[PDB]
């Protein structure tokens, strides 16, 4: 994924 | 029209919100142990810092913190929550018999009305890069509440800025953006957009980690001192760096990381997001130039990294660099709510 | 005040038409040669459809249906782009020297005016599970545009359903929703949000791909005529279905994916993305049951995926089933906004 | 999580 | 007036029959063993073809070939070389006791008198890719000395075409030619240069060997008969190819050797330059195109290679290439005659 | 070297 | 009709011209940073030496020079290039928006017109050994454009000369030369063509770099004063040397380097291709003798070396040598131009 | 390893 908007925080 | 509506686009508060209203984002922060369990060992062993005080939780989530403060002796601890996840924090205060300690308020920090004045306000405010979410503004406006010499838990914070190079990096992201090179895909003339792409994709910050030994020269570090910054502060930063290049070789953009002090009573504890810690779910940021600088060790490199606030909850961030020797300049825009995960 | 804007909450159409404005997002599509390759033979192949005529393009993104449909021989191609990737198709136009044939109108294609009708429609409007991004009805609603005796690329839409046994899977959403039973998470007790995770879980849609080989019957087809159809006909899709069991297991769920037809003067062309075939960037879905169906080789299974279309551009997907030789029931209610994406 | 497409 | 220097600028023609007056590059050419070892296994196995014979050696250098066919029992060959390598051959001919069957006549083919008719010419006209030099020329202008009887050695020449992929020999030039898209090199914006830098390096043919597994088709064959062929055959050759391909992958450019045999009485003996053979001084050329095609295994990749001859004794090359099923079309102009020799 | 213009054959 | 074409002939003129106008050579001496380096300090740290300044720059390439000249504050820079590589610079004027400040003249300078005269010359005309290319003339040759008084850039030139051993080196020529010497090479004595090629390889110089410590004296120095000197200064150019030998060994040839100083108003700035220094482009040049000469610490090594230019754009080199205290010599006559490039 | 043409070294 390039784009990921709504990710606000990143996954641990 | 409270303080947080004026500066933040409703479409970015309502996915913004939307986000944390998920347990399985809960979860995920709540497993990062170094950040939870350092957390938690910033307030048990400061406790007396706690010890019958009102608290002030801001963005408790799922109220993990607010039960901290419960177990290192607190009186009353109000969780402020503004996304959906508040209703399950209120059903962990119960299932845990602490409804006589934890209060939870729903509501924006900015909006909601608490009965009385804190001792200590407590939170985890960081974005990637520290500053992304700008919840800093809303950790800082919190401060209303606070009494006269009242704590701030996490105290300070300390931004990291080194340049670092990294062929591989940046290859892999120009090589993406020449996609847009191409003369003749299925007959079709895309070389037009290639400027378009680069600026594109080199605006995008990417988080992961990265080994220390990309680093060219001793970070410069920027402090921003919670019990005594006002919001307005954060609307427009301003970082001028002056690297002593420590190694001869390309520069291809700068890292950043971050770390905050938990300065207690007891002894100040620190959470650090470096590349030397353990990795933590906000891993570490890197901004690439568009055009690497050639530089010599001994060499200094000079500029001014500056972030702008914008309504989405995020900054827009400018970085002009250039090599004293020179005259090697490098200018490059970047959308910090908007980065490449690279991990 | 549009039909778009009547069913659209703004903050969803914001994030939206944001997403498409990236030309990262355009190459994802762009690189998918399954899909950039089989709309470009679709067209070239059924050249005598555009040669001299009048084309629309829906949601032309960087405009390379429109540039297919030249190559095709159109005569004026009107492309419609909502994002600002419109911007980018003005460019790749001029550049293309094709500004005489190729008109670019920024907007909505429900808020834009055409000039004139036109011959053939050409569009993308397939989102994964086909319905999602609720596009097929701006598809629809540019027929407004259409002549009588005109066509549309593509001309019909196939979504299909079948059951599959995924027992790990299955067991994947309590291993992670177990995560808040413990008495003790750095001495809080969490176990008493363990069933909303749980439920959280459940109303994800899985997207990614599969092996055949979980699938427990032939698919029920759902077919869409995009001549026909009406955007009033995806507000509310029901799709009944009744599968003839193929294989003895647990039935963990229903898995989707679709086909389109481009049906041409010429020759007609398929574009599918069905596990059997090479792997896209719509790849495929699954929704879990709450409970396994278990279903002997040779029963029914029975029931109903009702998909009720909302304001944030996508569905609620209400599935119902049941073993018809032994009435043992199970459901779920999905939020097809917010899937999983589970492909590595 | 604001993905209308998913990856390629 | 000769036929030389009408098709030769004096400055090329200078330089080139310098480099052949060093003796350091007689022996480069002498101690490739697949080379010099074929050739006189050519000749003394079709000894019948020279025994009691007269013979022409065109472009003889230090007269390797004259020997060769002195040892199968010539009864004269004449021996002309241009450069100032033939005042060495002479030597040799004297210390090899064979001044009464070699007779070195210095100049050029097109311009010095032969005494006699031949009965068979020998020469090595062949240049990296087969055609530099434009040897071939004044190889198949000295037949105006051959009976009709007569034979050539080589006889004919096969040239291979065939696509190859190397991302990493893509990216290693484009790589160079990137320099020029520095927007502040020393302070000083060089991308306006940017794209006369990728035409200019990828304008160069690359001479090296490489594995055959980067070969995504059946080679195409085109074949140059020398006993037939008039110098005129060859100021304009044109090559088309329709490749199907058997691999799928990106198409960065197309691959280029040549095969000679020497069509004798008693056998044929081939000289291979082909990438399955052990290599030779001459490698293999490999023609990068400045955008690679993206091809599916089953599809045709069809076009036109393209050789002018120049004033530069070489040849300057056009290559169009387009993949029939999806139009990806790409077209490339290479100077032969300064290429990069990566090895 | 990038460019050899006398070079005419390769270096065995 | 010219002093350039007078003294060169026409096939190593185009030659010569053709291979600069690649701008993968531009870009060979551009990213040798001790070159480009020196030079942008040289020009900015004797910023008073061109602030408001007209400038000539001959055989400026791409221009980089003329680009410092103009960071320096240069009112006016003619910017004198003959091989192709011109057209390239003006675009850089352009798209640096300098057009007002740099003005591009193509051609040779001795053959160019100029508006006016100059107070500053720049340009970099050394060749390896300092003397190849015979590009030092043309730079003398452009001081008819410079004001009384006026300056450049370089002022000086230091070539060095001293005596090596290498014995690898120099066995090194006779184990090449002795493919020749074998009775049966494919059947064909060579042995008679021994004593040529042997002969041919001791006519190299050896283009590369060394350790100091193979240095046996002092070095001697022979300096060309840029502002002083005429162009017919440097067609016989004869260096006497008396070498003091500082080791007992084995004499094996002559290695050169060179220095150039750019004296300026407020400093004086060297760029150095000494072996003691960080190596360039220009490496270091080697010329062996013919036969070693055996000297002890305390002989004298006398002798000549003697350049040439001839049309080539180049030197013959003739040197000569003794050991005073006992009489043994040794010579070697060299072709500059066709140097043996030995560096790995 | 002969420069013919190559009027300066490769860097
Ligand atoms: C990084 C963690 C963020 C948490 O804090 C919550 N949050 C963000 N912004 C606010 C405001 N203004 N008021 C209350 N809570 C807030 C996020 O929802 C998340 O739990
Ligand atoms: C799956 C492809 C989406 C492309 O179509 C554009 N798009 C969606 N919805 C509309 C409407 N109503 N009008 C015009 N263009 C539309 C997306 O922006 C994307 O390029
Ligand atoms: C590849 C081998 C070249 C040898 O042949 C000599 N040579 C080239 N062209 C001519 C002409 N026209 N006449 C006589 N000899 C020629 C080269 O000098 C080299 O030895
Ligand atoms: C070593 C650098 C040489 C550069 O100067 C140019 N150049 C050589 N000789 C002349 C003359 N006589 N006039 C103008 N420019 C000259 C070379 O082309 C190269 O750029
Ligand atoms: N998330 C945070 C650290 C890396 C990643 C993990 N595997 O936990
Ligand atoms: N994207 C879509 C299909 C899998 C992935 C790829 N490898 O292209
Ligand atoms: N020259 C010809 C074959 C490779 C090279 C060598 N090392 O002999
Ligand atoms: N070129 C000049 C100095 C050696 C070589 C390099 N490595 O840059």
């Amino acid at each position: 994924f390039q784009n990921m908007p709504g990710a606000i925080r990143p996954a641990a | 029209r409270s303080v947080f509506s004026e500066r933040t686009e409703e479409s970015s508060a309502v996915q913004y919100f939307q986000f944390y209203g998920y347990l399985s984002q809960q979860q995920n922060m709540m497993q990062d142990y170094v950040r939870t369990g350092t957390y938690q060992r910033a307030i048990l062993q400061n406790h007396t810092d706690f010890k019958d005080k009102i608290v002030l939780d801001v963005g408790c989530g799922s109220g993990i913190l607010s039960f901290f403060a419960a177990q290192a002796g607190a009186r009353k601890i109000y969780a402020v929550e503004a996304s959906t996840m508040a209703q399950h924090a209120e059903v962990l205060v119960k299932s845990n018999n602490l409804t006589d300690r934890i209060v939870v308020i729903p509501g924006k920090v900015e909006e909601v009305s608490l009965p009385e004045q804190v001792d200590i306000i407590i939170s985890e405010p960081m974005g990637y890069m520290l500053f992304n979410e700008r919840m800093l503004e809303s950790y800082l406006h919190a401060k209303k509440y606070l009494k006269p010499s009242g704590n701030m838990f996490p105290t300070i914070g300390d931004v990291h800025l080194a340049p670092f190079t990294d062929e591989q990096l940046y290859m892999e992201q120009f090589t993406k953006a020449n996609f847009w090179y191409q003369p003749s895909f299925h007959g079709v003339d895309l070389s037009a957009l290639r400027g378009a792409a680069v600026d594109e994709y080199f605006r995008q910050p990417v988080v992961d980690t990265f080994d220390i030994r990309i680093l060219m020269a001793k970070s410069v570090k920027y402090t921003v001192n919670f019990l005594e910054a006002k919001e307005g502060d954060l609307h427009r930063i301003e970082i001028p760096f002056k690297f002593h290049m420590l190694h001869s070789g390309l520069v291809h953009g700068l890292a950043f990381w971050f770390d905050v002090a938990f300065i207690g009573s007891i002894m100040t504890v620190w959470l650090s997001t470096a590349p030397t810690e353990p990795l933590t779910h906000w891993y570490q940021v890197r901004c690439l130039f568009q055009s690497p600088l050639f530089a010599k060790a001994g060499d200094t490199l000079s500029g001014t990294c500056l972030l702008i606030a914008n309504k989405r909850q995020s900054y827009d961030i400018s970085i002009v660099a250039q090599v004293d020797q020179t005259g090697s300049k490098s200018s490059n825009l970047l959308d910090l709510k908007n980065p490449f995960f690279r991990y």
